[PDB]
RNA sequence: GUCUACGGCCAUACCACCCUGAACGCGCCCGAUCUCGUCUGAUCUCGGAAGCUAAGCAGGGUCGGGCCUGGUUAGUACUUGGAUGGGAGACCGCCUGGGAAUACCGGGUGCUGUAGGCU
RNA sequence: CCGUGGAGCAGAAGGGCAAAAGCUCGCUUGAUCUUGAUUUUCAGUACGAAUACAGACCGUGAAAGCGGGGCCUCACGAUC
RNA sequence: ACGCAGUUUUAUCCGGUAAAGCGAAUGAUUAGAGGUCUUGGGGCCGAAACGAUCUCAACCUAUUCUCAAACUUUAAAUGGGUAAGAAGCCCGGCUCGCUGGCGUGGAGCCGGGGUGGAAUGCGAGUGCCUAGUGGGCCACUUUUGGUAAGCAGAACUGGC
């Protein structure tokens, strides 16, 4: 397999599996959330964020050795079923190979180097969250441990920002707890519903 | 190598647009067009008989003949050395008027009534247009209240 | 009252379908010539399955349909060997009901050895004054929610003319 | 259970003309009737529409304008009892007798009336009114048969017979009217003018009248208000095409009218809409607070 | 031996050395592509004008004097 | 203040539900002998006028769904031209000009062209 | 019953189409003659394809109208 | 002053890139919450039973994370065409075998009256003959193949 180092900038345009690559290998995650994910939004009150400061792409495999190892510092920090992790990143570029010469001059040089599809990466703009993890109001220090076990894995530069954001939700903490106690804010799950006033008189009649 | 064809690359161009779609509109039939006014092209895709080309797409140019179901626009097409007056015939469902010439007709008629008018007050009357003069000396007014300070904000993530 | 709300049957649509084409799917043609007093119409093959041998355009079934007294005596006339009773699955949303019958000896045709041994389906359709909206071709126009037949709407009309009798599903 | 339309559905959804939405038109045979070629810069294209109601047949010639068809004159069926037919304002003695009363009403108010007589012995006949050299052409207009299905038979080409023996210069064909056979390609003028007389409405009321009198005293009950027998019906219509002939302007009716009064509901302000939606919410809590405390 | 295939460099020079004018407009451009039947009507009314033009037109012309 | 016939714009005017409709008109509706067509007078066609606004239709309402418009997003993402600007690069900042969209919120929901009947 | 195109329009795709260009029914060869101009690669040369006309004879519907091949983008060939 | 412009200004349309969206169409896509009409796999009352019950898969609903050069509601900047007069406007009268209710419409011709019509800059138009060329390269920026190349191939501008 071909490093990291040929794979890492962003030089053509994405190229995603449809119906005209007819041909992709798969890809090395399959899950995305680790924690307990049947966990409520009043469950785990902050969150940390791995924010990029470069432009680049990010391989799956990368993606998938840096969510283990924070799942693995994470089960030992705060023990298991005590958290919530989302990779929020998801693969869809897919990079291409031109296997050379299968060793003589035999074969074509460069007659026809399309190239086959070697794997599947993720790019990432500048600013934009690679993970996220959501644990107690304690934990605060063990999430940033494991970010930062992770930043190691992850090539570039990227780092560590803890959210004024009230776990998942778009909703800041500090507005939260107040507007979830009065009927504006309905917890399912792992989300939260905002319920507008501009809906039929039946929904608010079924609340309060 | 690039596939010349009479309809390569509309995919956008031709197509109707949103929310759009259907049977024409009856009032683009009952627009009159003589010979000598100034119009304007822009293909339409829902009838296909006499669409002209991809090249005059939104050109606009003068009508020199005038038929059943069409008519004749002489178009200024630029060729790579040079530009060619060129006639084609195209149906009326792809043409509608140009409100330049309708702008330009308001103004001559404002101004020749204007002279008309202002001949007897013997008042010279500025009709010629010009660009947008820099603005004169003025006075502000704060009515006393101060004027509000701005400071620029820390930066936060 | 209502003003113009009586229900009454639009129409009733006889049906007789067969496996396979030739003499016997002309006897069931024959024999609604005598149940209904008109030449039935041929439905045939909406499509190829093969599994039991049918094929694309080829005659299958035999259908018609009744209205006015006609139609009324007709639906007397399956009521009669249905005895009254009907099940609540037989009504739709709509407030169509069917029931379907055995062979139609019972009906009160004279047997014959050459016709054979067919049934029907017997689907009835109800309505009311105003129904004809949406069939007109000068305007068209949705019947409403108020004046559309409702479930019970139908089973109730039929107990309360027919005196039939309805049993659970 | 099951996916049905939604909020994805109603944002695609793109509506049809309103015109065509209760289905009053088509724009397929319009775009064909209305439009005038180019060549013919500012001529306008005359149709004439007729349009049979319950209870009523309206006539009208109208031609294309921008902002819309602009109509020139109109006849109606409830003018025939100011002519001298007061039943039956829906047969196709009526709709001749309307279309006939377009066209002279059309030709009086153009000053044509005295040229271009038409037709005036009614036959049965095609007319196919010709121009006369020296003299304004004839008014050359076009059929709108609308929604309706064209079959031969129909108060449709009922009226473009009495247009075109009233004067109107209207390409047609003989095969339309009622009375051309189906075994065979010929056409009888016979019967078309029967029927044109309204003599098949006589025939059906002499057969009621024998049979059976039930059916006579349901049907026609108007009929036999106006004490119409069948035999009168030959020389009444002779009589109303006489009549419309000789007074074919129509008069100005009184405008005179009367104070208005808000018959409809008006709109609630959003001041309102608000405060009901205020106390829609405020008299809501009260009810569960009082079955809570009681 | 591959070369270039196609470029077109260096040609907006090549165009605007000598100029890329616009084609000269005149009066009278032509008659071309007009409808048959419009230009045998046009050609009727040229050659049928001088035969009722002369005599009315220069009646006309003798009235207009004397009025002013 | 309204409808009918013919129309322009073609959801500010479409969709689901719930209320009102006096006098004309639209229609529902009653009947197959003639014109006409189907298995069926259901639909299209010549005969209406015994009842009705039940339906269509016309208005009003939904802290209604859509549609248009206006704030917020936001001088933010982008972009014309410039630098012997930074950085190893990826990219970023500055000068001179233009300037987007989704979330979120608020407001509306038919206007008119010709002929005609009413209070 | 819901059903704005989620089907179909001969075939690779794109565009377009709902009392429709889709399916069915009835008559039909305008898929026939003739001279020009114009559009498309263009050197603005030709072939191919296509557009709008005009002059005669016909098809169709009652009629306005449509039709001188396939709903449009390819489906084809100088000298001797 | 005729006229012209690799330009700007005023009106005027043309477009589908950048960006953004998929709790909007299509195609991919992680997880949770509720309702279960039905379907399939488990456990319970017990001769078996759409007689009843717990759970999972599936379906539906309102949300949620991330994408599309061959997706798109919306939609930039840059950019493309036209017009900014005397070759124009108002008035009267003739011709038509074109069209036609109409002296209707539309073209052509004649006759007299009225130029100061956005800024800036510049002298323009046209005919004939004609050598050389028909291997290019590099750079800011936008980009295709390639891991990359002082590699191969494109758009504007500049340079050798
Ligand atoms: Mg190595
Ligand atoms: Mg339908
Ligand atoms: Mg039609
Ligand atoms: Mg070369
Ligand atoms: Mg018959
Ligand atoms: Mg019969
Ligand atoms: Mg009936
Ligand atoms: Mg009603
Ligand atoms: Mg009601
Ligand atoms: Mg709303
Ligand atoms: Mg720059
Ligand atoms: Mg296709
Ligand atoms: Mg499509
Ligand atoms: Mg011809
Ligand atoms: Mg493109
Ligand atoms: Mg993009
Ligand atoms: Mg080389
Ligand atoms: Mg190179």
């Amino acid at each position: 397999r071909r490093p990291a180092r040929c794979y890492r900038y962003c030089k053509n345009k994405p190229y995603p599996k449809s119906r005209f690559c007819r041909g992709v290998p798969d890809a090395k995650i399959r899950i995305f959330d680790l924690g307990r994910k049947k966990a409520k939004v009043d469950e785990f009150p902050l969150c940390g964020h791995m924010v990029s400061d470069e432009y680049e792409q990010l391989s799956s495999e990368a993606l998938e050795a840096a969510r283990i190892c924070a799942n693995k510092y994470m089960v030992k920090s705060c023990g298991k079923d005590g958290f919530h992790i989302r990779v929020r990143l998801h693969p869809f570029h897919v990079i291409r190979i031109n296997k050379m010469l299968s060793a003589d001059r035999l074969q074509t040089g460069m007659r026809g180097a399309f190239g086959k599809p070697q794997g599947t990466v993720a790019r990432v703009h500048i600013g934009q969250v690679i993970m996220s993890i959501r644990t107690k109001l304690q934990n605060k220090e063990h999430v940033i441990e494991a970010l930062r076990r992770a930043k190691f894995k992850f090539p570039g530069r990227q780092k560590i920002h803890i959210s004024k954001k009230w776990g998942f939700t778009k909703f800041n903490a500090d507005e939260f707890e107040d507007m979830v106690a009065e009927k504006r804010l309905i917890p399912d799950g792992c989300g939260v519903k905002y319920i507008p006033n501009r809906g039929p008189l039946d929904k608010w009649r079924a609340l309060h | 190598t690039n596939t010349k064809g009479k309809r390569r690359g509309t995919r956008y161009m031709f197509s109707r647009p949103f929310r759009k779609h259907g049977v024409v509109p009856l009032a683009t039939y009952m627009r009159i067009y003589k010979k000598g006014d100034i119009v304007d092209i822009k293909g339409m895709g829902t009838v296909q008989k006499g669409m002209p080309h991809k090249c005059y797409h939104g050109k606009t140019g003068r009508v020199y003949n005038v038929t059943q179901h069409a008519v004749g626009i002489i178009v200024n097409k630029q060729v790579k050395g040079k530009i060619l007056a060129k006639r084609i015939n195209v149906r009326i469902e792809h043409i509608k008027h140009s409100k330049s010439r309708d702008s330009f007709l308001k103004r001559v008629k404002e101004n020749d009534q204007k002279k008309k008018e202002a001949k007897e007050k013997g008042t010279w009357v500025q009709l010629k247009r010009h660009a947008a003069p820099p603005r004169e000396a003025h006075f502000v007014r704060t009515n006393g209240k101060e004027p509000e300070l701005l400071e620029p904000i820390p930066y936060e993530f | 009252e209502n003003p113009m709300r009586e229900l009454r049957i639009r129409k009733l649509c006889l049906n007789i379908c067969v496996g396979e084409s030739g003499d016997r799917l002309t006897r069931a043609a024959k024999v609604l010539e005598q149940l209904t007093g008109q030449t039935p119409v041929f439905s045939k093959a909406r499509y190829t399955v093969r599994s039991f041998g049918i094929r694309r355009n080829e005659k299958i079934a035999v259908h018609c349909t009744v209205r006015g007294a006609k139609a009324e005596e007709i639906l007397e006339k399956g009521l009669k060997v249905r005895e009254y009773e009907l099940r609540k699955n037989n009504f739709s949303d709509t407030g169509n009901f069917g029931f379907g019958i055995q062979e139609h000896i019972d009906l009160g045709i004279k047997y014959d050895p050459s016709i054979g041994i067919y049934g029907l389906d017997f689907y009835v359709v109800l309505g009311r004054p105003g129904f004809s909206i949406a069939d007109k071709k000068r305007r068209t126009g949705c019947i409403g929610a108020k004046h559309r037949i409702s479930k019970e709407e139908a089973m109730r009309w039929f107990q309360q003319k027919y005196d039939g009798i309805i049993l659970p599903g | 259970v099951k996916v049905v339309k939604n909020k994805a559905y109603f944002k695609r959804y793109q509506v049809r003309f309103r015109r065509r939405r209760e289905g009053k038109t088509d724009y397929y045979a319009r775009k064909r009737l209305v439009i005038q070629d180019k060549n013919k810069y500012n001529t306008p294209k005359y149709r004439m529409i007729v349009r049979v109601t319950n209870r009523d047949i309206i006539c009208q010639i109208a031609y294309a304008r921008i902002e819309g068809d602009m109509i020139v004159c109109a006849a109606y069926a409830h003018e025939l009892p100011k002519y001298g037919v007061k039943v039956g304002l829906t047969n196709y003695a009526a709709a001749y007798c309307t279309g006939l009363l377009l066209a002279r009403r059309l030709l009086n108010r153009f000053g044509m009336d005295k040229i271009y007589e038409g037709q005036v012995e009614v036959n049965g006949g095609e007319y196919n009114v010709e121009s006369i050299d020296g003299q304004p052409g004839a008014f050359t207009c076009y059929l709108d048969a609308g929604l309706a299905r064209t079959t031969t038979g129909n108060k449709v080409f009922g009226a473009l017979k009495g247009a075109v023996d009233g004067g109107l210069s209207i390409p047609h064909s003989t095969k339309r009217f009622p009375g051309y056979d189906s075994e065979s390609k010929e056409f009888n003028a016979e019967v078309h003018r029967k029927h044109i007389m309204g003599q098949n409405v006589a025939d059906y009321m002499r057969y009621l009248m024998e049979e059976d009198e039930d059916a006579y005293k349901k049907q026609f009950s108007q009929y036999i208000k106006n004490n119409v027998t069948p035999d009168m019906m030959e020389e009444m219509y002779k009589k109303a095409h006489a009549a419309i002939r000789e007074n074919p302007v129509y008069e100005k009716k009184p405008k005179r009218e009367v104070k208005k009064k808000r018959w409809n509901r008006p709109k609630m302000s959003l001041a309102q809409k608000k405060d009901r939606v205020a106390q829609k919410k405020a008299s809501f809590l009260r009810a569960q607070e009082r079955a809570a405390e009681s | 031996a591959k070369s270039k295939n196609h470029t077109t460099h260096n040609q907006s020079r090549k165009w605007h050395r000598n100029g890329i004018k616009k084609p000269r407009s005149q009066r009278y451009e032509s008659l071309k592509g007009v409808d048959p039947k419009f230009l045998r009507n046009m050609r009727f009314a040229k050659k049928h004008n001088k035969k009722g033009l002369k005599k009315m037109q220069a009646n006309n012309a003798k009235a207009v004097s004397a009025r002013a």
